[PDB]
C-alpha cells in the first residue's frame, strides 16, 4: 500500500546492519497500522498477511542473528495472525515451517512440555505427505526414546534444506542434557562405553565438564562420589516435630471441646 | 479482540514505550476478558511503575490495580489505586469502579477508626488526593443527601467539620438532629 | 382405525396430573416456605430441584403428542395476577380457567403463539412483589419443554428464547444483587440454561460474545460468594477450553484459588473429570492417577454406567502407559464392556510389548481411538511400548543377555541396550546399580519396600495425612449433627 | 445437571447403529460359560488365556519331550 | 448519582451476607446451647439422683 517493499524482501542480504534499519522502518510504518487483528471491512487481510510475511522473514533474520527474546517476541506477535476468528485467511507455505522453528525453540528452551500440549493443533491434515512436517514430532519422539544414535544415523537423511544447521544447534543445546544424564554415574562407569557415547577426540567435554562438574580423575577412569553416602538423622528432631504434631492433634481433637 | 495472544507481553517487555502506549490501551479492552494473561507481565508493570522513566503513572497503576484484585488481595490493588496520582474518571455502573471505591471508602473509614482513639502523636500520613476522591463521591451523594445516609457517612468518617456542611441545606432540621442523635446512640 | 380412535384419548394426558401436582407442591411449597423469611432458609429446595431436573431429563412425555396436545403451552401459572389483595376471586378463577377447557374442546397451536411470553413481566410477573422468584419459578421450568427437540428449525426460535431470557434477566440483571435463596438457585439454574444452549452454540457458529462476557458476569459475583455458582460457571468455560486450548502458561496455576467448600455430589466428579482430562496430557503418574481413579469411585448417585465410562476409558488409557494396566473387575455393566471391547485386545497386548506385529495390528482394526484425532497419545504409546517393556525388564532379572533377552525384546546390539537401560535409570522411577567389570552391566534392582528400613521417616507422612483425613472426618461427624440440632 | 449425558447416550446409540447385536452374541459365546463366575478372577484368567493364545497354549505335554532335550 | 441504589445497595447486600455469616453463628449458637441444655438436663438428672 505505502510502497513496493518486495525489492529488499526476496533479496538475501548477509549484512543485517541495513536489515535492522529496514526493520525499524517497518515498525514505524506498522505503528499506526494496528498490529492487532481487525475484522473491519474485511479488506485489510492483504496488509495483514503482508505484515505477517514481513514479520515471518523478520523472524528469519531474528533467528539468523540468534536473538532469543526477539525470536519469541515475533513468534508471539505472529501467533496473533496464526490464531484468528476468521478461517478465511489462507494457509502460508512457510507457516508450518516457522511453526517448526517454534517447536525447535520450545525443544531448545526445555519448554517441550508445552510442545507436548501443542501436539494437538499441528496435525491439521493439511499436507501430511511431507517428511518435514513429521520431522519434529519424530525427532522429539526419539528424544522421548532418549536414543542419540538414531538421530545421528538419520542425520544424513535431511534434505538440502537449510535448517540442518539449526538442527546442529539443537544437538548443541541438548548435548549438555545428554552428557549430563549419561555422566550422572549413580555408582561408576568404564571408559569403553564413554568412548562410544561421548563425541570425537576434540577435548571439549573433558575440558568443560572438568571445570563444570568439578570431580576427580583417576587412571583413565571416571570416579563418582557423594552417592548414597548421606547419613540419616539422629531421630531427635523428627520426634520433636512428631510431638508438635501430637499437640496439633490435641488442638484439632479438642479446641471447641 | 485478542485472547491467548502473548504478543502484548513481549510489547510490554519492550523498550521505546511510545509503541507500548496504544498496546496497553488495547490491553485495557481485553483485560476484562482475560486477567490471567497479564499475570506474567505484572512484575514488569511494577518495574516500569517504580521508576519515573515513564510519563504516565496512572496507566500502569490502573492495570496493576485491576489485575491485583483479580489475582491477589484488594490491599495491593488499593495501594497502587490510591497511589495512581492524578486520575480523571467519570461515574460508571461498572463493577470495577464501584468495588475499588467501596474498598477505598471501607479502608478510609477503617483508618479513621484506627486514628480515632489517637487524637495526638504518631499521626499517620494522609494524602490529599484520597480526601479529594472520597469527598467527590461524598458530595455527589450529598447533593440532595437523599435524607438518609448523609449523617451516617458523616459520623462513620469520624471527621470534625464534615457534618457542618451537611446541615447547611436540609428539611426538618429538628427531625434531622433527632434522627442523628438516634443514630449516634445506637452505635 | 376405529379401535385406535376409540382408544386414542386416554394415553396422551397421562403425565398431566402428576406434573401439575409436582409444580403445585414444589412451587407452593417453596414459596409458602420462604414467604415469611426468604433470607433465613438457604438451599433447602435446591436438591429437590436438581433431583426433579435429573428425573425429568429422561422424560418420554412427548412422542405422538405433536398433534393438538400443545394446548398446555399457551396457558401458564397465573397465580394472583394483576392485584396483590383480593385473591379469593382468583382462587375461584383457578378452577374456572381449568374448567373452561374442560367443557367440549379448545383451540390449540404449536408454532403460532410463541414470542409474546414477555407480556406479563412488562407489568406484573405475579404479585408485583415476589416477581423475581415467582417469575423464574414460572418461566424456567416450562422453557426446556417448549425448546425440546432442538432439530427441525427450532434454532431460530431458540435464539429468540436466548435474547428474550437475556433481555428479561441475563443481559445484566433485574437489580444489582438479589442476595437471597432465589439467587442461590438462580446461579445453578442460569448455569443449567447455559449448558442447555451450549449445544446450540457449539452446533454451527462459535463464541465471540457470551461466555467471554461471562467473566465480567462472574466478577460482577463478589469474592465473598461460596463460589458454587462461580464454579458451575467455571465448568462451562473449562468445557469450552476442553477441545482446543493448548496454552498452559496461564490458567494452569492462575485459576488455582482458595477452593471453598463445595459438594453437590456432582460437580466434584465432573470437574475432577475436566481437570483430570486437562492434566492427562502431560502424563501425571502420581496425582492425576489416584485423583481420577477416586473420581471414578465417586458419584454413585445417578449413573456410573453411561457417564463414568468415558473417564474409565481415559483411566485405563493413561494406566497402560505405566506398564501395569488393571482391567474392569468390581463394576459389572453392559456398557463399559462393549466400549472397551475393541481396546481390550491392545490394552492386553501392552504387557506383551511386541512392536512389529502390533504396529500393524493397531492400525488394522483401529477405529475409535484413532478417531479421537491427531494420533497423539497413540503416537506416544507406540514408542512408549519399549519404555514400558524396558520397565518390565527393570522388574525382571539383573543379568542382560546379548542373545536371549536381546531376541526376546527383538533388539540386538551392545550399545543401544545399555543406552536405553541407562535412559530407564535416569528416569528415577526405578532402582539400579551401574557397574562395569567384565563388560557386563549388572543391577541391584531391589524393589523391597520400606519395611524395617527407616520406618518412622517412611510412614510419617502417611500417618499425618491419614490422621488429617480421619480428623476432618471427625469434623464431618461433628458439624452435621449440629445442623440437626440447630432447629431443636 | 446431568444433561451432558445425552450426547454420550446418543453416541452409544450410534455404536449400536454400527452393528446390530453382533458383539452381543459373539461375546455371549464366551459369557455364557463365563456367567455366574466372579469377574475379579477372570482378569488373570483372560490375561493368561490371551497370553498363551498365540503360542505354547498347553505346553504341559511338551515337557515330557523337553525332558531329554533339556 | 447511581450510588445509593448501587454502591450502598451492594453494601447493604454485603451486610446481608454478613447476616448469613451471623446466621451461621446464630444456629451454631442454637445447637450449641441445645446441647448445653441437654448436658445441663442430664446433670440436673444426676443432681436429682
Amino acid at each position: 500500500m505505502y510502497e513496493q517493499l518486495k525489492g529488499e524482501w526476496n533479496r538475501k542480504s548477509p549484512n543485517l546492519s541495513k536489515c535492522g534499519e529496514e526493520l525499524g522502518r517497518l515498525k514505524l510504518v506498522l505503528l499506526e497500522l494496528n498490529f492487532l487483528p481487525t475484522t473491519g471491512t474485511k479488506l485489510t487481510k492483504q496488509q495483514l498477511i503482508l505484515a505477517r510475511d514481513i514479520l515471518e522473514i523478520g523472524a528469519q533474520w531474528s533467528i539468523l542473528r540468534k536473538d532469543i527474546p526477539s525470536f519469541e517476541r515475533y513468534m508471539a506477535q505472529l501467533k496473533c495472525y496464526y490464531f484468528d476468528y476468521k478461517e478465511q485467511l489462507p494457509e502460508s507455505a512457510y507457516m508450518h515451517q516457522l511453526l517448526g522453528l517454534n517447536l525447535l525453540f520450545l525443544l531448545s528452551q526445555n519448554r517441550v512440555a508445552e510442545f507436548h500440549t501443542e501436539l494437538e493443533r499441528l496435525p491439521a491434515k493439511d499436507i501430511q505427505t511431507n517428511v518435514y512436517i513429521k520431522h519434529p514430532v519424530s525427532l522429539e519422539q526419539y528424544l522421548m526414546e532418549g536414543s542419540y544414535n538414531k538421530v545421528f544415523l538419520a542425520k544424513g537423511n535431511i534434505p538440502a534444506e537449510s535448517y540442518t544447521f539449526f538442527i546442529d544447534i539443537l544437538l548443541d543445546t541438548i548435548r549438555d542434557e545428554i552428557a549430563g544424564c549419561i555422566e550422572k554415574a549413580y555408582e561408576k562407569i568404564l571408559f569403553t562405553e564413554a568412548t562410544r557415547i561421548l563425541f570425537f577426540n576434540t577435548p571439549k567435554k573433558m575440558t568443560d565438564y572438568a571445570k563444570k562438574r568439578g570431580w576427580v580423575l583417576g587412571p583413565n577412569n571416571y570416579y563418582s562420589f557423594a552417592s548414597q553416602q548421606q547419613k540419616p538423622e539422629d531421630t531427635t528432631i523428627p520426634s520433636t516435630e512428631l510431638a508438635k504434631q501430637v499437640i496439633e492433634y490435641a488442638r484439632q481433637l479438642e479446641m471447641i471441646v | 479482540m485478542i485472547t491467548s495472544a502473548a504478543g502484548i507481553i513481549s510489547l510490554l517487555d519492550e523498550d521505546e514505550p511510545q509503541l507500548k502506549e496504544f498496546a496497553l490501551h488495547k490491553l485495557n479492552a481485553v483485560v476484562n476478558d482475560f486477567w490471567a494473561e497479564i499475570s506474567e507481565s505484572v512484575d514488569k508493570i511494577e518495574v516500569l511503575y517504580e521508576d519515573e522513566g515513564f510519563r504516565s503513572r496512572q496507566f500502569a497503576a490502573l492495570v496493576a490495580s485491576k489485575v491485583f484484585y483479580h489475582l491477589g488481595a484488594f490491599e495491593e490493588s488499593l495501594n497502587y489505586a490510591l497511589g495512581a496520582g492524578d486520575l480523571f474518571n467519570v461515574n460508571d455502573n461498572s463493577e470495577y469502579v464501584e468495588t475499588i471505591i467501596a474498598k477505598c471508602i471501607d479502608h478510609y473509614t477503617k483508618q479513621c477508626v484506627e486514628n480515632a482513639d489517637l487524637p495526638e502523636g504518631e499521626k499517620k500520613p494522609i494524602d490529599q488526593r484520597l480526601e479529594g476522591i472520597v469527598n467527590k463521591m461524598f458530595q455527589r451523594c450529598l447533593d440532595d443527601h437523599k435524607y438518609k445516609q448523609a449523617i451516617g457517612i458523616a459520623l462513620e468518617t469520624r471527621r470534625l467539620d464534615v457534618f457542618e456542611k451537611t446541615i447547611l441545606e436540609s428539611n426538618d432540621v429538628p427531625g434531622m438532629l433527632a434522627y442523628s442523635l438516634k443514630l449516634c446512640m445506637s452505635l | 382405525p376405529p379401535g385406535g380412535g376409540e382408544q386414542e384419548p386416554p394415553p396422551p394426558p397421562a403425565p398431566q396430573d402428576v406434573e401439575m401436582k409436582e409444580e403445585a407442591a414444589t412451587g407452593g411449597g417453596s414459596t409458602g416456605e420462604a414467604d415469611g423469611k426468604t433470607a433465613a432458609a438457604a438451599a433447602e429446595h435446591s436438591q429437590r430441584e436438581l433431583d426433579t431436573v435429573t428425573l425429568e431429563d429422561i422424560k418420554e412425555h412427548v412422542k405422538q403428542l405433536e398433534k393438538a396436545v400443545s394446548g398446555k403451552e399457551p396457558r401458564f401459572v397465573l397465580r394472583a395476577l394483576r392485584m396483590l389483595p383480593s385473591t379469593s376471586r382468583r382462587l375461584n378463577h383457578y378452577v374456572l380457567y381449568k374448567a373452561v377447557q374442560g367443557f367440549f374442546t379448545s383451540n390449540n397451536a404449536t408454532r403460532d403463539f410463541l414470542l409474546p411470553f414477555l407480556e406479563e413481566p412488562m407489568d406484573t410477573e405475579a404479585d408485583l412483589q415476589f416477581r423475581p422468584r415467582t417469575g423464574k419459578a414460572a418461566s424456567t421450568p416450562l422453557l426446556p419443554e417448549v425448546e425440546a427437540y432442538l432439530q427441525l428449525l427450532v434454532v431460530i426460535f431458540m435464539m429468540n428464547s436466548k435474547r428474550y431470557k437475556e433481555a428479561q434477566k441475563i443481559s445484566d440483571d433485574l437489580m444489582q444483587k438479589i442476595s437471597t435463596q432465589n439467587r442461590r438457585a438462580l446461579d445453578l439454574v442460569a448455569a443449567k440454561c447455559y449448558y442447555y444452549h451450549a449445544r446450540v452454540y457449539e452446533f454451527l457458529d462459535k463464541l465471540d460474545v457470551v461466555r467471554s462476557f461471562l467473566h465480567a458476569r462472574l466478577r460482577t459475583a463478589t469474592l465473598r460468594h461460596d463460589a458454587d455458582g462461580q464454579a458451575t460457571l467455571l465448568n462451562l468455560l473449562l468445557r469450552n477450553y476442553l477441545h482446543y486450548s493448548l496454552y498452559d502458561q496461564a490458567e494452569k496455576l492462575v485459576s488455582k484459588s482458595v477452593f471453598p467448600e463445595q459438594a453437590n455430589n456432582n460437580e466434584w466428579a465432573r470437574y475432577l473429570y475436566y481437570t483430570g482430562r486437562i492434566k492427562a496430557i502431560q502424563l501425571e503418574y502420581s496425582e492425576a492417577r489416584r485423583t481420577m481413579t477416586n473420581a471414578l469411585r465417586k458419584a454413585p448417585q445417578h449413573t456410573a454406567v453411561g457417564f463414568k465410562q468415558t473417564v474409565h476409558k481415559l483411566l485405563i488409557v493413561v494406566e497402560l502407559l505405566l506398564g501395569e494396566i488393571p482391567d474392569r473387575l468390581q463394576f459389572r455393566q453392559p456398557s463399559l464392556k462393549r466400549s472397551l471391547m475393541p481396546y481390550f485386545l491392545l490394552t492386553q497386548a501392552v504387557r506383551t510389548g511386541n512392536l512389529a506385529k502390533f504396529n500393524q495390528v493397531l492400525d488394522q482394526f483401529g477405529e475409535k481411538f484413532q478417531a479421537d484425532g491427531t494420533y497423539t497419545l497413540i503416537i506416544r504409546l507406540r514408542h512408549n511400548v519399549i519404555k514400558t517393556g524396558v520397565r518390565m525388564i527393570s522388574l525382571s532379572y539383573s543379568r542382560i543377555s546379548l542373545a536371549d533377552i536381546a531376541q526376546k525384546l527383538q533388539l540386538d546390539s551392545p550399545e543401544d541396550a545399555e543406552f536405553i537401560v541407562a535412559k530407564a535409570i535416569r528416569d528415577g522411577v526405578i532402582e539400579a546399580s551401574i557397574n562395569h567389570e567384565k563388560g557386563y552391566v549388572q543391577s541391584k534392582e531391589m524393589i523391597d519396600i520400606y519395611s524395617t528400613r527407616e520406618p518412622q521417616l517412611a510412614f510419617h507422612q502417611r500417618i499425618s495425612f491419614c490422621l488429617d483425613i480421619h480428623n476432618m472426618s471427625v469434623k464431618a461427624m461433628r458439624f452435621p449433627p449440629k445442623s440437626y440440632n440447630k432447629d431443636l | 445437571m446431568s444433561e451432558k449425558k445425552q450426547p454420550v447416550d446418543l453416541g452409544l446409540l450410534e455404536e449400536d447403529d454400527e452393528f446390530e447385536e453382533f458383539p452381543a452374541e459373539d461375546w455371549a459365546g464366551l459369557d455364557e460359560d463365563e456367567d455366574a463366575h466372579v469377574w475379579e478372577d477372570n482378569w488373570d484368567d483372560d490375561n493368561v488365556e490371551d497370553d498363551f493364545s498365540n503360542q505354547l497354549r498347553a505346553e504341559l505335554e511338551k515337557h515330557g519331550y523337553k525332558m531329554e532335550t533339556s | 448519582l447511581e450510588e445509593g441504589k448501587a454502591g450502598s445497595g451492594l453494601r447493604q447486600y454485603y451486610l446481608s451476607k454478613i447476616e448469613e455469616l451471623q446466621l451461621i453463628v446464630n444456629d451454631k449458637s442454637q445447637n450449641l446451647r441445645r446441647l448445653q441444655a441437654q448436658r445441663n438436663e442430664l446433670n440436673a438428672k444426676v443432681r436429682l439422683l
